[PDB]
DNA sequence: GATCAAGCTCAAGTACTTAAGTCTGGTCTATACTA
DNA sequence: TAGTATGAAAGTACTTGAGCTTGATC
């Protein structure tokens, strides 16, 4: 054995034997500009890379059957509701009586920095026109958009969208992370080391974000994003994005993290001859039965390792050779 | 809001389906089953709380003031019948992280007032 | 039961009493003589006595013409008898006796003799058997999982495990399901309680949730209603069920005669075996959903795997009882070929023939030998680890042997989490005495004043119940659930209570008075959760504690009095605890028990820590097994270093035994 | 939703851009470094009314050592690609007597579409590639090195210098992102110069496969 | 046509169960309880299991539901394949 | 217990098996010591190829 | 002192006067912050332990010439022993919201939860040695459990890198005549005679 | 490649295989005669089936789903599988690590 | 303009392997058949 | 008789059914 990450022999397993599921998976999201200095736009950008559904700044969820908007059920949403249907903005006449009532929360949604607004774009973008929706001013005491389907029954219906938009609709930020970490580093290694008009390095406090996803093809693709530094832990994102060249580069860089965690050190020629057999194929050859008995190699000496009788069964079904080089 | 309870018939007991009735256009609830039906007093089918806002006082019984294992206290009176002693406890019930939260009882027989400070 | 064969003529051969002699050995030329353990030790033989039973044959062909026959002490087989037991030759003998048969009166006993080698029986951990277990999985179909393993009192089978789970969120909702026994596919809950005769869906959540005012639980249980509704009758209900097992009938006819035993055997054997089914199991499969109901809603807390609480120690008496019952089964099998090719000649037959005296003999015989724990030819299947060889390197090496536990987690796993020192290690096992191999963890050693309990009856306690206010389970109205609390015995939904204080009060005055209820008996009363279990099993580990008023012990001075003149008085052990001073206590009862170290936390301080102290323990070194008790200062050095010595304690020379030279 | 648009598009242009000068195309200075005010001056900032569409973005350049060595980079306005848009651009590229086009699709391209790029490699050598991953120029990465296409006279003297023969030399795949980005094909070598701590600069060459 | 049912009997006694079948049956046939089966086969070369002309496994069931020989195969029984009722009496 | 005579061990030609013609295991049999994968890493490592062949070769079962 | 800041930080959570922390929760921060008085304990004790060593003390000759033992072992044996973790956190709840039952229930405090204020030489009391002994078994577990797993990845690297040799045109070549590098370690060089150096 | 080993007494032991090579040897025969004299085909198709369960054994044990093949004592004879597999067999117990 | 079919893509299963090194000591190992 | 014979593993790679594009038809 800020953000809790995979150190030791389980990382060191992970990198040998490439897994398409690590355990701790991870961004190094660095800023460009004014957002590597300040915090708000700082949070801003953070907001645009963690991942929203509904559910994160939804309070509470209520199914209705209201039969005439005019006259609603409840009594606090009679207010805005004459406001809104006073003229025709939709189909009234393909309306249906079952209403579906959200209620949000003010402190979730200020912080995320959102309005109901985008919210109702969201809806009627991932549901078109099927599935009305209207909403208040950002001035009530109670966030509420109150929603209506288009036209199994409609309450089941209700209730089976009620919890699609619930999970998969992302208000805002990229899918697969979960959630984001920013701080400032106080080790060089993470800081921005330039140099001075002068010709001395100056190591520069920017912050940086640390993601538990890994979205390299989506993150990069941001404003105020640094598309240079910005990299990961997870070598398959690396070497779908960016390459072999760099896959062994970032193969290195974890197995030397990893070694010098514990004050330790290798030298570096081991770790290359390491990451350069692992990339001499333009594949991630994993170091496992499943890469080193998938080459070229010859029979006897992939035997030795595993799958002895399996790997001398298919050398004789196919009349290989053995060249006695190993 | 609240959450709704069930409705059960009365024929058979089993429970009742949320139906609309298309010619009065009003909320009905009939059986499955049977033919019952019953019209709804609330207008509200079905309530989902993401904050889980739960009064936790409700969970809480008097008689966990017999629990020798929770600490008493004496700085914390109780204010239903003015006792001293009182036992007090966190909330330890998932999906509520401000679990930190002091939960008294008072140690009264036949009062056994629960507060939070 | 009795083997009923016919051809016509039948015969039922029933049993009816049991007599073990005391160990004996036969020559060639077969005069019986007693055999001492010394000989088995030096002439490779086997420690152990005869079996008699007395059998009774009764002859029915037809006219009603009957005749009874009864064979007085049957030599049915052989039994290893342990050393220093009751039946042992060495019993009650004086430390002069036992040097005139040449041995060592230190010798605390507690093993077997078979072929000469001296074997001893591993105490085994399992989980423990008719207790709701709610557990959730992190990679799985299910969220949570409320699983029970029940076996009836007296065990004729393997535990019939069934689970109850919820289904994970992503049709609508969480769906709960049940994997039944003999059953390959779960099954929603509903079905079984309407296979169980409760079809109205307001009787089956009656049994459920006992307070309808609590919609949060009555809108988690609405998926599994909406999921099963077409059916709504007992008939089909069971035919869906007999549907879903691996031997789905032809006509639905056996599919429901299928269902309807399985309901009745298999599923939760300990709650009934009968029409008990919807009597008891229809509440207790009700508290059992009620429990994955908490459990996902937070109301209460998930159970931890590694707790004493929940695992039982199985000793040489469940083990050999296991083996026992599986091979007397066997002979009784053996016993119907023998007749069956008999009768259909149109003859009588002799049962002394057919007796096959050789498989219980060399059945216990070769599984006390070999560790296999199970029938000569599953050598495979079975698990080994049981009956090793009792190490004579050393007297503690010896005591540390017998007094040994085992987890049968398999040594390979790699799993920190079973291995761990958990908190319940607290005063029933050695924290230190562990190998530091591929074991760690898994090999334990008992405390010093660590006791498993034997077993004991629950009857007497259900008649003293039954007498009390104490109202049963069919007699009450599922309305009178909410406001009383339940109880438990051995696991078995018994019944409910109003004042379960004075109840308490009651039976922890009545154990203390050595009264109906024993010693042994565990009576934990859950306060928050009103559940109240009592428990009279066999393996649940526990320890002495002294017993505390409102602020002071009850070991008084008059007692160390009587206790200095052991010798004349007569004033033991047995003594002091029938005087209420000292109790008990298991693993999970100290859930519910406040312990003092040492009688200086019960006076006063300037600052009250507890102030309502209810138990004390009598030294707080008792923690340490053997190998740990013979350091000196232990509490000085690093844990690490004090398990390397129980673990070289055991392989230091001395002086094993006083009779080395024979 | 549409000053992102056009940022988007801007920002494509500008990775095309500098793809094609690394191919070894003729691109002039000024429309490499084209800020996005330049190019809401000379296309639009109004994509949702159609002011600039994406069939404006169509660029046309040409090799420094062949003038009529040129390529085609096509942007289609629908999101999943179908073949007749294929056939459209084939046919525009038989018209111009062209034989080198990129593809950049929005969301994706269909199977057909992909094998009808793959049946007239011979005739047309036209790829693809997804807006998602032309945002950002992978070059300009710390840990992508300096990939430099080797020419087969490059090539020959260094297996004739090593004495080895093709498949000894280490490989990369057809479909890596630099592969993509350098266009090159099977039978093709790629020298990488990177830094080392060790020695300092280090030259490798990966034959592609 | 009834199809045949293998059931598992005996090591070498297959003759032996077949009498003593066909013997119960001639016993119980004028009972509530005859036997619906139609015949039995015990091929000379054929140990450890018999064929039972039989309709359903039902009427298997409740014909092999005597001596104890079939105690092993009353459990469960297996269809014989159709083109198997030549291969059944060849010698 | 773990005293020096119980553990000395010395081989030089001495018994063989029966299915492999190599060293005998344990004490007991005069069997020999076990010149594992991690030794002939080891030895791979330092170059060492005739004394690799000697050992898995010349001094096990030619 | 220690102690009695702990008392206080139990007092502000328990009255919700304890706000969390950006990134974690109310219980990570009131642990984080528990956590940290202790440590900060150990490290003050284990300096006036060091502080108070005189040159003729053995411990600081062990620990001095490096040839055994640190300062956290004479921290250990003189001063305090320190918290004891489990799964790199405190003594978790084994029973029902206590650690044992001589503890009352929700008791987060230091000796509750395994902090051994004790030193080696003064003593442990009962708790603080089977706390302790949790401290070990860890330590145990894991040094029987890594073996297998750090054994077969030694195994897995070799069986993928056995034949990768230097040829004799100074190239780094597998079985498979291959080239891996076109000089060992990018530079031809043998990492015996090198050494660290300072441009 | 199957040692007969003699025992303490005169009595000889053979090895895993040659008692799989004598069942094989055993149906063979059985087979051989089946088919020179008219016999049922299902019988043939059955000792083929054994035949098949025999031969399958003999090189590979481990087959999920179908019974080990056990043999003297209840014990599934090794398989020739079994002996080169992985640790203690012949590549890896007997050819990369040995005795010396 | 629309359709059904061919067949390519995706998430659900099944089949199969692997699980540190060496060393010592100790016990134990079938009997049914049926003549 | 005398002897033969009968409940605390996880990973990848490959096959299968469901949904959908382009075609050939209409
Ligand atoms: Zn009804
Ligand atoms: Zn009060």
């Amino acid at each position: 054995n800020a953000k809790n990450v995979t150190l030791g022999v389980p990382r060191l397993k992970e990198l040998i034997n490439i897994s398409k599921k690590p355990k701790t998976p991870s961004l190094t999201v660095f800023l460009l500009g004014q957002s590597a200095r300040d915090a708000e736009r700082a949070k801003d950008i953070l907001c645009r890379l963690e991942h929203t559904t509904l559910r994160k700044v939804t309070a509470n969820t209520a199914i209705y059957y209201d039969p005439n908007p005019q006259s609603t059920v409840v009594a606090e949403d009679q207010e805005w509701v004459n406001v809104y249907y006073e003229m025709p903005d939709f189909d009234v006449a393909r309306i249906s009586p079952w209403l579906l009532r959200v209620e949000l929360d003010r402190k979730h949604m200020t912080d995320r920095k959102l309005t109901m607004e985008q919210i109702a774009e969201k809806i009627n973008a991932g549901f078109g026109d099927d599935l009305n929706c209207i909403f208040n001013d950002d001035n009530a005491e109670k966030l509420v958009l109150r929603i209506r389907i288009m036209n199994m029954d409609d309450d089941v219906f209700l209730r089976c969208i009620e919890s699609n938009m619930l999970t998969d609709m992302t208000l805002q930020g990229i899918e697969q992370i979960s959630k984001v970490y920013m701080h400032l580093p106080q080790t060089d290694n993470k800081k921005k080391i330039i140099i001075t008009e002068d010709g001395e390095f100056k190591a520069l406090q920017e912050w940086i974000l640390e993601t538990d996803g890994v979205s390299l093809m989506r993150v990069l693709s941001e404003k105020d994003v640094d598309p240079v530094r910005t990299t990961s832990n997870d070598i398959v994102e690396i070497f779908t994005v960016l390459g072999i060249e760099a896959v062994r580069k970032a193969l290195e860089r974890e197995l030397y993290h990893v070694i010098s965690f514990d004050g330790s050190y290798v030298n570096y020629r081991h770790l290359a001859l390491l990451c350069d057999t692992m990339t001499c194929r333009g594949h991630l050859m994993a170091i496992t039965r499943h890469g080193v008995n998938r080459q070229d190699t010859g029979p006897l000496m992939k035997c030795s390792f595993e799958e002895t009788v399996d790997v001398l069964m298919e050398a004789a079904a196919h009349g290989e050779s053995d060249p006695m080089k190993g | 809001p609240g959450f709704v309870g069930i409705r059960f018939c009365q024929e058979c007991n089993n429970m009742l389906y949320p139906k609309e009735d298309k010619e009065n256009r009003i909320l009905l609830y009939a059986c499955r089953n049977c033919d019952y039906q019953q019209e709804a007093d609330n207008s509200c089918i079905y309530v989902n709380k993401i904050t889980h806002e739960v009064d936790e006082l409700t969970q809480i019984i008097a008689d966990v003031s017999q629990d020798p294992t929770l600490p008493r206290t004496e700085d914390h009176p109780c204010q239903k019948c003015g006792h001293k002693e009182a036992v007090f406890f966190q909330s330890h019930s998932a999906r509520a992280e401000d679990a930190m939260r002091l939960y008294y009882v008072c140690t009264a027989p036949h009062c056994g007032h629960r507060w939070t400070e | 039961p009795p083997i009923d064969l016919q051809a016509p003529p039948r015969y039922l051969l029933k049993f009816e009493q049991i007599y073990l002699s005391k160990p004996t050995h036969w020559e060639r030329d077969g005069a019986p003589s007693p055999m001492m353990p010394n000989e088995a030790r030096l002439r490779n033989l086997t420690y152990s006595a005869p079996l008699y039973v007395d059998i009774t044959k009764t002859v029915i062909k037809e006219g009603e013409e009957q005749l009874q026959t009864q064979h007085q002490k049957t030599f049915i087989g052989k039994i290893p008898i342990m050393l220093r037991s009751t039946y042992c030759l060495l019993n009650g003998l004086t430390d002069r006796d036992l040097c005139e048969l040449n041995e060592c009166p230190l010798d605390p006993g507690g093993y077997f003799i078979i072929n000469g080698s001296e074997k001893v029986l591993i105490a085994q951990e399992k989980m423990a058997t008719n207790t709701v277990y709610v557990f959730a999985k992190k990679d799985s179909k299910y969220a949570y999982t409320g699983e029970c393993r029940s076996c009836l009192e007296n065990s004729s089978r393997p535990t019939s495990t069934i689970w109850v789970s919820m289904l994970a969120r992503g049709a609508i909702g969480q769906r709960i399901v049940a994997t039944l026994p003999y059953i390959k596919q779960e099954v929603p809950i509903i079905i079984v309680f309407r296979a169980l005769g409760f079809v109205s869906d307001r009787d089956i959540l009656e049994h459920i949730i006992y307070d309808f005012e609590d919609p949060e639980m009555m809108e988690m249980v609405k998926p599994s209603l909406d999921e099963a509704f077409v059916i709504q009758e007992q008939n089909v209900a069971l035919n869906f069920i007999g549907s879903r097992g691996a031997k789905p009938g032809v006509t639905k006819e056996k599919r429901i005669k299928y269902a309807k035993e399985v309901l009745q055997k298999e599923m939760l054997p300990h709650v009934g075996v009968s029409d008990f089914c919807e009597t008891k199991k229809a509440y207790f499969l009700g508290y059992m959903v009620h429990r994955l109901l908490l459990a996902a809603l937070g109301r209460r807390e998930l159970d931890d795997r590694d707790h004493y609480g929940n695992k039982r120690l199985d000793l040489a008496g469940p083990l050999l009882a296991f083996l026992f019952r599986g091979m007397f089964k066997n002979l009784l099998k053996e016993v119907r070929i023998y007749a069956q090719k008999f009768i259909d000649r149109g003859k009588d037959f002799n049962l002394e023939l057919a007796i096959k005296t050789r498989i219980i003999s060399d059945g216990l015989k070769y599984s006390l030998a070999t560790g296999n724990w199970g029938d000569q030819k599953k050598a495979h299947q079975a698990r080994a680890g049981v009956s090793q060889v009792l190490n004579r390197l050393t007297f503690a090496s010896t005591l540390s042997h017998l007094r040994r536990l085992n987890s049968p987690i398999g040594r390979d796993g790699k799993l920190a989490k079973p291995r761990q020192l958990h908190n319940t290690l607290w005063g029933m096992v050695c924290p230190a005495e562990t190998p530091e191999g591929h074991a760690v963890g898994l090999v334990k050693n008992l405390a010093l004043m660590a006791y498993i309990s034997v077993g004991s009856q629950p009857s007497p306690i259900l008649e003293f119940l039954e007498e009390w206010s104490m109202e049963n389970l069919e007699e009450i109205s599922p309305a009178a659930i909410a406001d009383a609390t339940k109880i438990f015995v051995n696991g078995c939904w018994v019944g409910i209570h109003k004042d379960p204080e004075q109840l308490m009060n009651t039976l922890r005055k009545l154990r203390r008075q050595m009264d109906i209820i024993v010693s042994e008996v565990s009576m934990i009363r859950d306060i928050r959760e009103r559940e109240i279990r009592i428990y009279t099993d066999a393996g649940r580990i526990c320890r002495p504690l002294l017993i505390v008023e409102k602020q002071k012990l009850l070991l008084k001075k008059r007692h160390i009095d009587q206790l200095k003149e052991r010798e004349y008085n007569n004033y033991s052990w047995q003594d002091l605890v029938a005087s209420g001073v000292v109790e008990y206590i298991d693993t999970l009862e100290e859930e519910t028990v406040m312990l003092a170290m040492t009688p200086d936390d019960l006076q006063e301080k300037e600052v009250a820590y507890c102030s309502t102290y209810t138990h004390c323990e009598i030294h707080p070194s008792m923690i340490l097994g053997v190998c740990a008790s013979i350091i000196p200062f232990p509490d000085h050095n690093q844990s690490p270093r004090n398990t390397y010595q129980s673990a070289m304690g055991k392989q230091a020379m001395g002086v094993y035994i006083t009779n080395f030279h024979v | 939703d549409d000053e992102e648009e056009t940022y988007r598009l801007w920002k494509i242009r500008k990775t095309i851009m500098q793809l094609c000068h690394d191919r070894g195309y003729l691109v002039t200075q000024d429309e490499l470094d084209q800020t996005l005010e330049e190019f809401k001056a000379q296309f639009g900032d109004k994509p949702s009314e159609g002011r600039p569409r994406r069939t404006d973005l169509t660029v046309l350049v040409a090799h420094n050592d062949d003038p009529t060595d040129q390529m085609f980079v096509f942007f289609p306005e629908e999101p999943k690609v179908g073949i007749k848009t294929i056939k459209v651009y084939c046919q525009r590229m038989q018209e111009e007597n062209i034989t080198r086009a990129l593809i950049v699709v929005q969301q994706g391209m269909t199977p057909s579409a992909k094998q009808s790029l793959v049946d007239m490699a011979p005739k047309y050598i036209l790829e693809q590639f997804l807006q998602q991953e032309l945002l950002i120029n992978i070059t300009e990465h710390e840990l992508v090195p300096e990939h430099v296409v080797m020419t087969k006279e490059e090539v020959t003297e260094l297996l004739a210098r090593y004495k080895l023969r093709e498949n000894q030399l280490p490989r990369i795949q057809a479909g890596d992102p630099v592969a993509r980005y350098f266009g090159i094909k099977r039978g093709q070598v790629v020298k990488i110069i990177r830094p080392s701590e060790t020695a300092g600069r280090y030259i490798t060459y990966r034959l592609v496969q | 046509d009834p199809n045949l049912w293998t059931v598992k009997c005996k090591i070498g006694e297959e003759r032996a169960t077949a009498i003593s079948l066909m013997r119960k049956f001639i016993a119980y046939q004028f009972t509530d309880t005859p036997l619906q089966i139609k015949s039995v086969v015990a091929p000379e070369h054929v140990k450890g299991y018999i064929y039972v002309e039989a309709y359903k496994q039902t009427h298997v069931k409740q014909a092999i539901e005597g001596v104890g020989n079939l105690r092993l195969g009353y459990w469960n029984q297996q269809m014989v394949p159709i083109k198997e009722m030549t291969d059944v009496l060849k010698v | 217990k773990h005293m020096v005579d119980d553990k000395i061990h010395s081989r030089a030609r001495g018994p063989i098996q029966i299915l492999n013609r190599q060293p005998m295991e344990g004490r007991s049999r005069d069997g020999g010591l076990r010149f594992g994968e991690m030794e002939r890493d080891c030895q791979i490592a330092h170059g060492a190829a005739q004394f690799l062949r000697e050992r898995l070769f010349e001094a096990s079962d030619p | 002192k220690a102690k009695q800041d702990v008392i206080e930080v139990i007092e502000k959570a328990h009255n919700n006067e304890l706000e969390p922390t950006p990134g974690n929760t109310l219980r990570q921060t009131f642990e984080n912050q528990v956590n940290r008085i202790l440590n900060d304990a150990r490290d003050k004790t284990g300096s006036s332990a060091q502080k108070s060593l005189s040159e003729y003390n053995n411990f600081k000759s062990m620990v001095v010439s490096g040839a055994k033992g640190s300062k956290i072992n004479i921290s250990q044996v003189i001063a305090v022993v320190g918290q004891q973790n489990v799964e790199g956190k405190r003594i978790p709840f084994g029973f029902k919201h206590r650690t044992l039952p001589h503890f009352i229930k929700d008791d987060y405090g230091p000796e509750s939860r395994g902090f051994v204020e004790n030193s080696y030489l003064a003593g442990l009391t009962p708790t603080e040695f089977f706390f302790h002994a949790m401290g070990g078994r860890e330590g145990l577990i894991d040094t029987a459990v890594k073996t297998a797993e750090t054994g077969y990845i030694q195994r897995r690297l070799i069986k993928s890198m056995e034949s990768v040799m230097v040829k004799y045109d100074a190239t780094v070549r597998n079985s498979i005549n291959q080239v891996v590098q076109l000089r060992y370690g990018e530079d031809g060089l043998a990492g015996e005679s090198v050494e660290f150096q300072n441009l | 490649v199957r040692p007969a080993v003699v025992m303490q007494g005169s009595a000889r032991n053979q090895d895993d295989l040659t008692h799989k090579l004598a069942d094989i040897v055993k149906i063979n025969n059985q087979l051989r005669r089946n088919e020179q004299n008219g016999a049922a085909a299902h019988v043939i198709a059955e000792d083929v089936k054994l035949l098949q369960f025999h031969v399958a054994t003999m090189v590979d044990n481990e087959l999920p789903g179908l019974p080990r093949a056990m043999q003297k004592s209840g014990r599934p004879l090794k398989s020739l599988k079994q002996r080169l597999k992985g640790k203690e067999g012949r590549v890896r117990g007997n050819l990369m690590g040995k005795r010396v």
